[PDB]
RNA sequence: UUGGCGGAAAGGCCUUGGGUGCUUGCUGGCGAAUUGCAAUGUCAUUUUGCGUGGGGAUAAAUCAUUUGUAUACGACUUAGA
RNA sequence: GCCCUGAAAAUGGAUGGCGCUCAAGCGUGUUACCUAUACUCUACCGUCAGGGUUGAUAUGAUGCCCUGACGAGUAGGCAGGCGUGGAGGUCAGUGACGAAGCCUAGACCGUAAGGUCGGGUCGAACGGCCUCUAGUGCAGAUCUUGGUGGUAGUAGCAAAUA
RNA sequence: GGAAUACUGCCAGCUGGGACUGAGGACUGCGACGUAAGUCAAGGAUGCUGGCAUAAUGGUUAUAUGCCGCCCGUCUUGAAA
RNA sequence: GAAAUUGUUGAAAGGGAAGGGCAUUUGAUCAGACAUGG
């Protein structure tokens, strides 16, 4: 019921968004999440850095190129856990993933584009209060990922031009309320309002 | 009339199956704006269409459809059981579908 | 000899039928379809007219006519399985409707004077009901579609 | 031209072929029964072959129609057609491949006189 | 067409000025059938070969030869109008 | 009761995996939903049983017809059939105007063993039915004899002064 | 004090939507509705309409896609080993 | 003048085997019709 949906990743908790979004893709429908770097895992931080240290004990032993991708950027971390709810090896699971697209912070042309949340995923209303959890972008950085910073400067500087942008928008959809104010109470409004409108 | 659309829209998810064996026989389709069997009780019968492109063209045309009609509903959250003329051919599972309002008993 | 021949061969004779026991009982239109009710058509040439119910045919067909003047469509047989009932409802007192049947239909290119005619005779007093209730005539005019957002298992009509 | 019969149903259009044969050239696809101790298809297991058995049986009704629906009678010569002269709603007559061209025309003709089918016609036609 | 802004993958955004089509804001005059009671009836975007008229531009790489900062063979690195 | 300590092994790794924390965890309750070759109803194949019917009246009485029930299978028993060399009988069978044989993601019959046809190639003999007869049916036996591959343009073709 | 409602159960009470099937082939049977002649949903589907022709449709075959599928033969309590 | 095995031509598929089953898309190929006044 939209050509892309586009989910900030923001508030949400990696399983339960992990498991929508898996299955959006085997319906057909094309998803990209955006703000990957401020995705939540419960419980806390210590204990999922220790998680990743296990998964980092992993690799080949003959050829440790062969054996397990460890990926320590937080889209893509996401992108593991999305991964593993897919039938990824076979031809149907190919083509669910390739309409899927996960960025650390929003780079364009998503920037000037909605974006939504997915309730049942979304931490505050379901993770119980009280609960330890972690930032998916802390928990990144201290396994390697690079861009903690550059993500952080590149996001202020959108946030600036975004507030700017609604705040100009603000502004107009005064005018259009006001302006609306005499057509609001006219006859014409008066019908409407008969049927609902 | 910028919409003439006098269906409403659909996606093939999967051939009824169990875990480990499925059947092409029955397919299974999601309404869109159907959420309870209750609601789908309101669709079946009705007649659906999947509708795809082709080279050759056959009657002057390069577009093809395979007709079915949904038979019951499918669980409990809308999803709908449906035979088709044919077989949905499989590549489509996540494909669009088509979902008339005909036969109407409304 | 190729082969060597049967010792049987079956009766050419072809049997008759059992005489079936089953009778042509009248079908009873559902409750919505009531003459002068407005109709979406679902399927066919004119799918998407909203068109006006006349008269239940000996064939079970819907005798539907539009009014043509209004949106082209001309009196005409349309089956009602493929139909939405509206609740909007124009009266048929003044509208003849009594020669129509299903040998008028009958297939016997050109377009019949006679047609045309009726066309004329049963439309205008049909347009002059339709009149006396505003927006009607438009709304007739115009055609019916889904929109984003419509649930046709909800919809009033 | 033919009685009416139900509709001829088939029920394993599929050829059913030996195990194997496809594995090795030395092995046809004319069907044989597995008897090995372990083997999967004997046992049935999940994936492998149907074999064949006698609830596949077709239709006494239909058994033996070709879709034309008649039996086929094979037929060596005139006399041999002739067998069909009352029968012409039921059986339909296929020429033996060892008739020679002439000999053809003239079964031809004279099963055109009678009314039986051939299902072989453009036997060994000039043209 | 006047200004501007956008480099995270900006490749898009806001703006000024006229011109042109449409305008269902509203009131008229016509048209639609016979595609025959549903079935095939709105055209989308990708490549790629050709067709016309305009603007445009006018190289290199490989083999062979050669160096030994290189080399099992390929490969590498040099040189030659 | 749950939880924590007590709790040490060797390639990297398993509540099946992802992942899940007012659970997607533990105890309990209530509904709905998914799904077996099972159960219910129906068609068709076969097996077994019971029953009817050549009384004069065209074509199968080991037949035709009606009815009920039943179907797993190694070793193994029985039955009904498919196919091969030759033999008696018969179709006054097919054939140089093309026998047999071979090739053919061409066709048709049969649950199957198989049968049948077209087209191509070929060149001298061959087949159906009732019987008779066996040196009668292969995937295997480190089976026999022959023929052929991958290996592979590979190992190599460097002792004895040139 | 007089009710109602829930819960559980019964009706040879009335009705709507959807799905699969349509075996059989003159007549014999049991009934039902009729004052009647007749009618019927009573020992298995009919009726009306339409669609298809270098086609609708079906067989085969190749390939893709979903799910599933270990190497046969052998001896063995147990073999993909 | 079969098979194994091979060359060339044509069609097709091929992200650590290939082959098989049920099903259908797509391409190719093959059918069954048969008759009504002019």
């Amino acid at each position: 019921v939209e050509p892309v949906v586009v989910i900030d990743g923001k508030g949400h908790l990696v399983g339960r968004l992990a498991s929508v979004v898996a299955k959006q893709l085997l319906n057909g429908q094309k998803i990209v999440v955006v703000r990957a770097e401020e995705l939540n895992i419960s419980g806390e931080f210590f204990r999922n850095k220790l998680k990743y240290h296990d998964f980092l004990r992993k690799a080949t032993a003959f050829n440790k190129t062969r054996g397990p991708f460890h990926f320590r950027a937080p889209s893509r971390i996401f992108y593991k856990a999305l991964r593993g709810m897919v039938s990824h090896k076979t031809a149907r699971g190919k083509a669910a993933l390739e309409r899927l697209k996960v960025f650390e912070g929003i780079p364009p042309p998503y920037d000037k584009k909605k974006r939504v949340v997915v309730p049942q995923a979304l931490r505050v209303l379901r993770l119980k209060p009280g609960r330890k959890y972690t930032t998916l972008g802390k928990l990144s950085t201290s396994v390697g990922w690079k861009y903690e910073d550059v993500v952080a400067k590149l996001e202020a500087k959108r946030k600036v031009s975004s507030a700017e942008y609604y705040a100009k928008k603000r502004a107009f959809t005064k005018k259009v309320a006001s302006a609306n104010a005499t057509a609001a109470e006219s006859d014409v409004a008066k019908q409407l309002a008969a049927l609902g409108y | 009339a910028e919409s003439h659309r006098l269906y409403v829209k659909g996606k093939h998810l999967s051939y009824q199956r169990s875990k480990r064996v499925n059947n092409p026989n029955v397919s299974l389709i999601k309404i869109e704006g159907v959420a309870t069997p209750q609601d789908a009780q309101f669709y079946l019968g009705k007649r659906i269409a999947y509708v795809y492109r082709a080279s050759k063209e056959v009657r002057g045309s390069k577009i093809r459809v395979m007709w079915g009609k949904v038979t019951r509903t499918h669980g409990n959250s809308g999803v709908v059981r449906a035979t088709f003329r044919n077989n949905l051919p499989a590549k489509t599972f996540g494909a669009s579908v088509r979902i008339f309002l005909y036969p109407s008993n409304i | 000899s190729a082969q060597k021949a049967p010792k049987w061969y079956p009766s050419e004779d072809v049997a008759a039928l059992k005489k079936t026991r089953k009778a042509a009982r009248p079908q009873k239109l559902r409750a919505s379809l009531v003459p002068g009710t407005v109709l979406i058509l679902l399927a066919g040439r004119f799918r998407g007219k909203r068109v006006v119910y006349l008269k239940h045919l000996e064939d079970n067909t819907l005798l539907i006519s539009g009014p043509f003047k209004v949106n082209g469509v001309p009196l005409r047989r349309v089956n009602a399985r493929y139909v939405i009932a509206t609740s909007t409802k124009v009266s048929v007192e003044g509208v003849n409707v009594e020669k129509f049947n299903v040998e008028y239909f009958a297939k016997e290119k050109e377009i019949k004077a006679e047609r045309v005619e009726d066309q004329k005779v049963v439309d205008k007093a049909l347009i002059a009901e339709i009149k006396k209730t505003p927006l009607l005539k438009q709304y007739l005019s115009a055609s019916f579609s889904l929109k984003n957002g419509d649930k046709p298992h909800m919809l009033k009509f | 031209a033919s009685l009416p019969h139900p509709k001829i149903v088939k029920k394993h259009t599929k050829k059913f072929k030996r195990h194997h044969s496809d594995r090795y050239h030395r092995v046809a696809e004319n069907w044989r029964k597995q008897k090995g101790i372990d083997s999967v298809v004997r046992r049935r297991f999940r994936g492998n072959i149907s074999q064949p058995k006698i609830g596949y049986g077709s239709n006494k009704k239909t058994k033996f129609l070709s879709p034309s629906g008649h039996k086929t009678f094979l037929v060596a010569n005139v006399k041999d057609l002739e067998t069909l002269t009352m029968h012409t709603k039921t059986y339909a007559a296929e020429i033996a491949h060892n008739i020679s061209a002439k000999n053809r025309v003239v079964i031809l003709a004279r099963a055109k006189a009678l009314g039986i089918k051939v299902t072989n016609p453009k036997g060994r036609l000039a043209l």
